[PDB]
């Protein structure tokens, strides 16, 4: 199921920038999956009163209930859902792939048109998912990041007693103000009890949106049923691709971007031959623990749309087109599909 | 290290005098040091494959005979053709500069052949034999002196490495005479391909022969360290960003060291280590020279990466380089981590139940400052590639090898013709060498270590209370909000000179902002000078722009601060008043601040030189709380009252003559134009450019076709040559440059450039240095003869630095990616209007001619808004004669309207436009020339084009009629 949650205004995902006295200027980033799921959990808790302490997990970092990840989405004429753009994709929407030559002992990672490319910004649509994971990207299937939503800026002042303004008492932010019929969606495991309708505040300044529970479209049923063609693909050819849509803490104790095979012994992957992994600068956050009201420990993640090329001897073995990866998996972390490369 | 001096020393000085006893002119200059017969066959075959992109040039097509170059005329005709006297053509732009002076002094004869059959020639020959005798004997006594001088062969190597080329040109100075000298130092290593000197074709000869001695194979080694931008980018104070920069540059000084230590100076290409401040710092270390130049070590001139060549046995080899490398920096970063916690983390606090508590949260700490950068040392193999057998099978073979590996059909053609084109040389011994896909080896490292920096790799910290500058590393002390303030404000006590009350710093924040306190005492840098700068405010910097008397707000300032004098006296008494007034200010402080004897006390004994520049703004003096707010101290006295207004009516005298303290200054930074390009060749001219003078003529119609065409590639030599370029462009020159336009120089590494200016001159400086970077010959000095992309704003002293670096490095990306070879100027005043417009740089000159017609009131300063106004609805059909007619009617009519209407179709001429889709042809084409007339002409939409070119070229030109 998901949850179409159409803002009412601009809202404000803070950065982890400290709003000192001096320090009063604020910048707003993308939004991460612990906010979301962080008022997902508030929202349901506050409702039912302190008896569901365990299925929101109160106290503890994880929930019991889960959330696979966020897509964005919009309303051109259809109900359609986007994911970030795939690191590997180049601004003339051509595939990156490694070109692996032996005889100089290098493993160059060259685009197909020269050894030099950008990735290209934007939103890849969740209809060209399938056709990207098969290595078919269309043209039709992208689209830029200015047409969904660009940042605006305001200024705040705190007045003093009568009139004039107050000491220390001057600030200015800078939120993210959606374009018309563009929202969030918030993607849930079934079965997980939630009111239909309301309102639910995201977001720091307290700001708030109109939530509407919504069963899965088809793009997401078309995927799971075409999973199985691409897993038997992925296992003729011997190298899978791993594309991920949400940030990962993949890291270890001590976060990192090693991918350690451990995890991917489980998928049913028996010798990784090698491992090519493009992506981009990490990602550090932290949140505010309302139980301690504390900040939490930092953490560093891999950025959404980061690629891993893997040649693997063996078989995959899920039934599933997508994998969780990492620690704080249910919050909707680590969402990783994975396709033939 | 004897085997080096050797391989260094392989080729005589004067070898372009005469070619003719060559080897035994080197033999006899090197003397007992002389190589044997096994050193001087490796020697030769290193030599063979330095430069061998151009060493192959033994076309001896003009009837049967090799050419030949050399100043002297007695070459045989028969097996020798004489071609000409030697030039020096520009390793990139291929300028050629003459030997004017070396050819006065040189034997003057009439016969331009003088066969050693001929006549009218033994004169001649007299003077050439006593010219090569005199110039022999001085470098025979150059090197005896560095002989002597020195015992130890590697410190000798070293010394000689360094400082040959000086001491020869010095004693040579008074042989002929200075020109003399200077034309003398510049000797092409061969007359036939002259694009570089023999310097560095002898260095880079002998960085290979270090390479491949006792067997080790070479492999190119490329090192950098990430992230930059964001350490520099969280800053409050001009003296945090000196520091970080110095940071940085010390950080990556440690390990070109260790390798330059490790196996020789001459192993690192770029960059050119030959002149650095650090280098010359770094022997005085070493014991070897005297040298030490205190000012020139405050700038951080080192870059942040660095490209070495170095010869190895195995991957554990390699494996072990690393080791070393992040052994020596780990343990800097830890000395320095130490020494800031014994001095001040233990200093300020005491035996408390805080530092109980803190405890081992030290080391932790400690690890999150040690993992906080990435170092990446991404390493590729030579390969050697069979050319035994016929030159024609070598070729092939090395063309299948070239062909075997798979690449993109741009790079494989190019490569293909580079290889074509070397081996089109009808001879016996065309054999190629490995080192002509030297090109090739280098590009595809530099892609590789990208991807070897994406990998972070950071630790794990637990809950707490973040740091006010970062915002993302724990503070030093954050599980608790009270111990956190109490150390902070204890520690902020305890020094108010480097932080105030109301901040936290992680560990990397606070080694940054004591770093000017240990800089000093670091082994690096004692017994060299003066390392910190003095600017600590860039209201210094706003207030150094010169005012209508001349005097500018800086030395009144610092008569107040009684640090230097002042020339004027015509407000001598008004100095006076303003300095009594300080004083009395600061001793009334003293005495309330020594009361409680919160501050330490000498801040305060200090305070009488450290009164903040602040105090000199009228506006900063309006209350009592705001003067003690100013002056730093926090305000949580009628006498004082009756002081600020004493002071008050004292400033208002000075203020009414030189006027109010400028508030505001030019933030300037400058990128190279993707130097990339061109070390892959993609910018290279063809080798036509590159030839003695006329060559081609001489030479078969195959070969010349070739050489036609082709591009040229780059070689070791010619590599060296342009590291030591623009080596010459980032330290010789630009310190001056921006001496004389009164700013302040952060960070010159390489072709990055980082300043902080004056408004009053900053778009000269801005234009000089764009052309001291587009010239190829500065006299006898050589210049990088390349583009750069700029970054310019415009800001008053209030915004945070962080978010003026941010904006900054904003507006140089968008010039860079707007098409390069602009500066992409900015406004931003306090109220918070932003206006930004990116142009060539040659248009600075057509806006400063319109805002020097609008200052002499030739022309009403009303023609802008109307303009403005109209440019929404103004198409390329119309504007002209409207703007002449508006020119005809807002002027003073007389020839001052037309030569206002001329200059503005240039400035709007110069203009970058960014549209939406193919801004790509058209912005390449604007910063092409006379094309953007044509092209514009026929293109699609033709008209937004012109809106927004109106548009810009009236927003740069409203800003610099401000100033």
């Amino acid at each position: 199921m998901i949850l179409v949650m159409k803002p009412y205004d601009s809202l404000l995902f803070r950065e982890p920038r400290p709003f000192d006295v001096n320090n009063h200027v604020a910048r707003t980033i993308l939004p991460l999956p612990q906010t979301l799921a962080g008022a997902v959990r508030s929202a349901i808790y506050v409702k039912y009163g302190s008896k569901v302490k365990d299925l929101i997990g109160f106290g503890k970092e994880e929930p019991e209930f889960e959330i696979l990840g966020h897509f964005f989405y919009r309303y051109d004429g259809k109900f359609e859902l986007l994911v970030e753009s795939p690191h590997d994709v180049t601004q003339n929407l051509g595939l990156v792939k490694p070109h692996r030559i032996d005889k100089l002992g290098i493993t160059i990672l060259m685009d197909s048109e020269g050894i030099k490319f950008r990735p290209f910004n934007g939103f890849l649509k969740f209809s060209g998912l399938i056709d990207y994971l098969q290595g078919r990207i269309a043209e039709d299937s992208v689209v830029e990041r200015q047409k969904i939503f660009k940042k605006e800026r305001r200024v705040g002042i705190a007045l003093t007693k009568a009139k004039v303004t107050k000491e220390e008492h001057f600030y200015q932010v800078e939120m993210l103000r959606f374009s018309d019929d563009c929202g969030i969606a918030v993607w849930v495991e079934d079965g997980v009890d939630f009111d239909d309708e309301g309102i639910l505040g995201v977001g720091g300044e307290r700001r708030f949106v109109k939530f509407e529970k919504r069963e899965e479209p088809e793009c997401i049923t078309n995927l799971r049923s075409k999973w199985k063609k691409i897993r038997d693909k992925i296992n003729e050819t011997g190298r899978l691709k791993i594309y991920l849509a949400t940030p990962a803490i993949l890291g270890a104790k001590g976060y990192s971007s090693k991918l350690d095979y451990d995890l991917l012994g489980d998928i049913g992957i028996e010798r990784v031959r090698s491992v090519n992994f493009i992506g981009g600068k990490p990602v550090i956050f932290s949140g505010w623990d309302f139980v301690t009201r504390k900040p939490k420990p930092t953490r560093y993640a891999v950025p959404a749309g980061s690629v891993y090329f893997v040649e693997f001897e063996g078989e995959v073995k899920l039934d599933m087109p997508y994998l969780k990866l990492g620690k704080l998996t249910k919050l909707g972390y680590g969402l990783c599909f994975m396709g033939v490369w | 290290w004897l085997n080096k001096i050797r391989a260094f020393f392989h080729d005589p000085p004067d070898k372009s005098f005469e070619l003719k006893t060559h080897e035994r002119r080197a033999s006899f200059i090197l003397g007992e040091l002389k190589p044997s017969k096994s050193l001087k066959r490796i020697i030769k075959n290193a030599d063979i494959q330095a430069s061998s992109l151009q060493r192959v040039d033994l076309e001896k097509s003009i009837h049967k005979k090799e050419l030949k170059s050399t100043f002297d005329r007695i070459h045989n005709t028969e097996k020798y053709e004489y071609i000409g006297q030697p030039i020096i053509r520009h390793p990139v732009t291929g300028e050629i500069k003459e030997y004017g002076t070396i050819l006065a002094n040189l034997p003057q004869t009439q016969r331009e052949v003088y066969d050693v059959d001929d006549e009218g020639k033994e004169d001649y020959e007299e003077q050439f034999q006593e010219i090569l005798s005199r110039i022999l004997k001085i470098e025979k006594k150059v090197f005896d002196d560095f002989k002597n001088r020195y015992s130890d062969p590697k410190d000798l190597y070293i010394s000689l490495w360094a400082f040959y080329a000086e001491k020869l040109k010095e004693a040579l100075e008074e042989e002929f005479s200075a020109s003399f000298a200077e034309e003398f130092v510049n000797l092409p290593a061969y007359t036939l391909s002259p694009d570089h000197t023999l310097f560095d074709h002898a260095d880079a000869t002998s960085a290979i022969f270090g390479a491949e001695i006792d067997g080790k194979k070479p492999v190119l080694v490329l090192f950098k360290i990430s992230p930059v931008q964001k350490f520099i980018a969280d800053a409050r104070k001009e003296k945090d960003l000196w520091a970080a920069s110095h940071m940085l540059s010390t950080l990556t000084f440690k390990a070109i060291s260790f390798i330059a230590d490790k196996f020789g100076p001459d192993v690192v290409i770029y960059p050119h280590l030959r002149g650095n401040p650090f280098f010359h710092a770094w022997l005085h270390s070493k014991k070897i020279w005297e040298f030490s130049d205190s000012h020139s070590l405050k700038i951080a001139s080192v870059p942040n990466k660095f490209l070495a060549l170095v010869g190895v046995s195995d991957e554990k080899e390699l494996n072990n380089l690393r080791e070393g490398i992040r052994n020596e920096i780990e343990s800097f970063l830890a000395d320095l981590f130490d020494k800031l916690w014994n001095e001040v983390i233990v200093g300020a606090l005491e035996h408390s139940d805080a530092l109980k508590h803190l405890g081992d949260k030290k080391e932790i700490h400690k690890e999150i400052l040690l993992k906080r950068f990435t170092l990446t040392l991404s390493s590729l193999k030579i390969h050697d590639v069979d050319v035994s057998g016929s030159k024609e099978e070598a070729y092939e073979k090395v063309k299948d090898f070239v062909r075997s590996l798979g690449l993109p059909n741009a790079i494989e053609s190019k490569y293909l013709q580079w290889l074509d084109m070397l081996g089109s040389v009808e001879a016996s011994n065309n054999r190629p060498t490995k080192y002509d896909l030297y090109s090739l080896y280098y590009e595809i490292l530099t892609v590789l270590n990208a991807i070897e920096s994406t990998h972070f790799d950071k630790p794990a910290e637990p809950a707490g209370y973040k740091c006010t500058l970062c915002g993302e590393h724990l503070a030093i002390g954050g599980e608790s909000r009270e111990m956190m303030e109490n150390v902070w404000g204890k520690i902020h006590k305890r020094w108010p000179s480097h932080l105030r009350s109301n901040e936290r710093l992680c560990a990397v924040c606070a080694v940054k902002r004591f770093y000017p306190k240990f800089i000093e005492t670091l082994d690096i840098f004692e017994g060299v000078g003066k390392v910190v700068p003095d600017i600590e405010s860039v209201s210094e910097v706003a207030m150094c722009r010169r005012t209508k008397h001349g005097i500018t707000w800086k030395e009144v300032y610092d008569y107040l601060r009684g640090l230097k004098n002042v020339d004027d006296e015509k407000l001598l008494g008004k100095l006076e008043n303003l300095k009594h007034s300080v004083q009395t200010l600061i001793n009334n402080v003293k005495s309330e601040l020594k009361s409680r004897k919160v501050y330490p006390e000498e801040f305060l004994e200090g305070l009488n030189r450290n009164f903040s520049n602040e105090i000199l703004y009228s506006e900063r003096l309006r209350d009592f709380n705001t003067l003690l707010d100013t002056l730093g101290f926090d305000a949580a006295v009628k006498n004082y009252e009756t002081m600020i207004s004493e002071l008050r009516e004292r400033l208002s005298e000075v203020y009414k003559m030189l006027g109010e303290p400028p508030k505001y200054y030019a933030i300037l930074m400058m990128d190279g134009d993707e130097m990339g390009k061109l070390l892959s060749g993609e910018k290279l001219k063809t080798a036509e450019h590159y030839l003695h003078s006329a060559i081609l003529e001489r030479v078969s119609d195959a070969l010349r076709v070739k050489a036609k065409t082709v591009r040229r590639l780059i070689t070791p030599a010619a590599h060296s040559s342009i590291s030591r370029a623009l080596k010459n462009f980032s330290v010789n020159h630009v310190p001056d440059v921006v001496r004389k336009g009164n700013g302040t120089l952060i960070y010159s590494g390489g072709d990055d450039v980082l300043v902080l200016l004056p408004v009053d001159t900053a778009f000269d400086v801005a234009t000089e240095l764009a052309m001291t970077f587009s010239t190829s010959w500065n006299g006898w000095e050589m210049l990088p003869g390349n583009k750069l992309s700029a970054g310019l704003l415009i800001v008053h002293y209030k915004h945070p630095l962080y978010d003026a670096l941010e904006k900054t490095r904003e507006l140089l990306q968008k010039a860079k990616k707007l098409g390069r070879n602009a500066i992409a100027v900015g406004l931003l005043k306090r109220s918070g209007s932003y206006y930004e417009s990116v142009v060539n740089f040659e248009t600075l000159e057509d806006a400063k001619a319109v805002a020097n017609l609008l200052v002499k009131e030739q022309v009403s300063p009303r023609i802008i808004y109307e303009l403005l106004n109209f440019a929404d609805v103004i198409s390329k059909e119309f504007l002209h004669q409207l703007v002449k007619y508006e020119a005809v009617r807002h002027s003073i009519d007389k020839n001052l309207a037309e030569e206002f209407q001329s200059v503005f179709a240039r400035g709007h001429q110069g203009v970058r436009v960014e549209l939406e889709g193919n801004d790509e042809e058209i912005n390449k084409y604007i910063s092409d020339g006379a094309n953007l007339e044509t092209f514009l002409d026929k293109y699609e939409k033709a008209v937004d084009v012109i809106r927004k070119q109106v548009r810009g070229f009236l927003n740069l030109v409203k800003i610099l009629y401000e100033s």
